């Protein structure tokens, strides 16, 4: 009655007597032929928790999609602050003849640049330029 | 009408099985009742001497 617990130190004096132990010419071997050999409801509740691993990493994974599109909706387009700034940019701005620098200086005494404060200084004046170009 | 279906795997599960599908249950917090209620003398007043309901 062998199992995974079961020692060859313990199996070995109950079997060396057998012409079928001593018909395999080695100990190291008995001993390997000996490990090969050693190897409802519990397993589908084991099945029960490899299924729902399996449906959270999907989840997972569906929802860090859904995530990226979300920050890339907003850094590709926070499409209401480009929108924002595009707009303060028409409102405030009419002349192309002023520069980025004199016009933030100047717009930052207004309300409605507060609401560009997602974007980063950098992407602020590049819209700034592309706006006095436009 | 979406028609919303927890579509398992194999036979393993039971039939009324919560699938990591759907969402928190509730992720309730504000319900508050550690102290016992006080309608006990009351339901002490108020046994239940017939058989239950599908205990068979």
């Amino acid at each position: 009655h062998l199992d995974s617990q079961s020692r060859w130190s313990k199996v070995k004096d109950k079997v060396e007597s057998d012409p079928r132990y001593k018909a395999v010419d080695s100990s190291s071997m008995r001993e390997d032929l000996f490990k090969q050999y050693i190897e409802e409801k519990e397993l589908e509740r084991q099945a029960r928790i490899e299924a729902s691993l399996r449906e959270r990493e999907r989840e997972v994974q569906k929802a860090r999609s859904e995530q990226t599109k979300e920050i890339d909706r907003e850094r590709e387009q926070r499409e209401e602050a480009i929108q924002n700034f595009k707009a303060l940019l028409s409102d405030m701005v009419r002349s192309s003849d002023v520069s980025w620098s004199d016009t933030r200086r100047t717009l930052r005494k207004d309300h409605r640049w507060e609401s560009g404060s997602l974007l980063e200084r950098e992407e602020k004046e590049k819209l700034f330029n592309e706006h006095i170009e436009a | 009408p979406n028609v919303v279906f927890i579509k398992t795997e194999d036979p393993d599960l039971p039939a009324f099985y919560f699938d990591p599908l759907i969402n928190p249950i509730s992720h309730r917090h504000s319900v508050k009742s550690q102290e016992p209620l006080p309608d006990d003398d009351e339901e002490f007043e108020l046994p239940e001497f017939v058989e239950p309901f599908l205990k068979d």
